[PDB]
């Protein structure tokens, strides 16, 4: 059902430059979204080291459980 | 462990009516009588210490010349002192990779 309804809502689609023959002709405002992937990525590289933390602990807790009995 | 004890603790019993045989036999026959008869019975009290000197006598004796139970078998004493250690290095480590999440909030 979701498959017929997606294909009848992309054949409706065209809406303007309707030929858009780059099909054939393959090659051979964005300010804001751009600055919030950077945030993005910048919490990302800070959750990183603290992941990266977390696991030399875990690390560090495998090798004391290597002393283990 | 439990037998040991047991014979301590009788043996520290038997010297406290051994004590309070003779301090009632003194104030019996100090001043005022047949319960002072009873005070005689103190002095048989005085010879249970010395069967328990014949049980100190006749006792075990391993070496009577060197001291028994070897090693203070502390090993696992020194493995538990690792095991509490290996515990607190656990909760540093908890406690700094918790420090990283709070600050990544």
């Amino acid at each position: 059902r979701k498959l017929r309804l997606v294909y009848d809502k992309c054949n409706e689609n065209c809406g303007g430059m309707d030929p858009i023959p780059v099909e054939q002709l393959i090659p051979y405002e964005r300010r804001e979204i751009v600055e919030v992937n950077k945030k993005l990525k910048q919490k990302n590289q800070q959750l990183k080291q603290i992941m990266d933390q977390l696991r030399n602990l875990i690390w560090d807790i495998n090798a004391m459980l290597a002393m283990r009995n | 462990n439990e037998r040991l004890r047991a014979l301590e603790d009788i043996e520290r019993e038997i010297g406290a009516i051994l004590q309070n045989a003779g301090t009632a036999i003194l104030e019996l026959s100090k001043e005022k009588r047949l319960l002072d008869r009873q005070a005689a019975a103190f002095t048989t009290s005085v010879q249970h210490v010395e069967a328990e000197l014949s049980a100190q006598i006749r006792y075990l004796t391993q070496v009577a010349t060197g001291q028994p139970h070897e090693g203070s078998s502390y090993s696992s004493r020194k493995d538990c002192q690792m095991a509490l250690k290996r515990v607190d290095y656990a909760r540093l480590k908890i406690s700094d990779v918790a420090r990283t999440c709070e600050q990544m909030l």
